[PDB]
């Protein structure tokens, strides 16, 4: 419902992976409420 | 502008690169949809 229609999105190639991973993170850092990125995998780094 | 053709003509550059011998600065912004100047030359990818 966000998503905006360009031509830049219709043209413009992005690596799929990289948007499931981003996809995912934006999911994770919101549930423990953390915004930084890499205080994320700081505290991702010791968990099992 | 006749220095970047001259710096393309020899050498055989980019034209970006003739662009940046020319004295010209870094571009944070992304020209024609791709990854940025700034962003290819630093964050391709992200360090860590």
């Amino acid at each position: 419902a966000k998503l905006v229609l360009s031509q830049d999105n219709l043209d413009n190639e992005i690596s799929a992976l990289s948007l499931a991973n981003e996809q995912l993170e934006t999911a994770l850092m919101a549930q423990t409420g953390k915004t930084d990125k890499n205080k994320y995998y700081e505290t991702l780094a010791t968990s099992r | 502008f006749t220095e970047t053709l001259l710096y393309r003509k020899r050498y055989g550059i980019d034209t970006e690169t003739a662009l940046m011998l020319c004295n010209a600065g870094i571009s944070r912004i992304s020209y024609d949809g791709q990854l940025s100047h700034f962003d290819r030359l630093f964050n391709n990818p992200p360090l860590n």
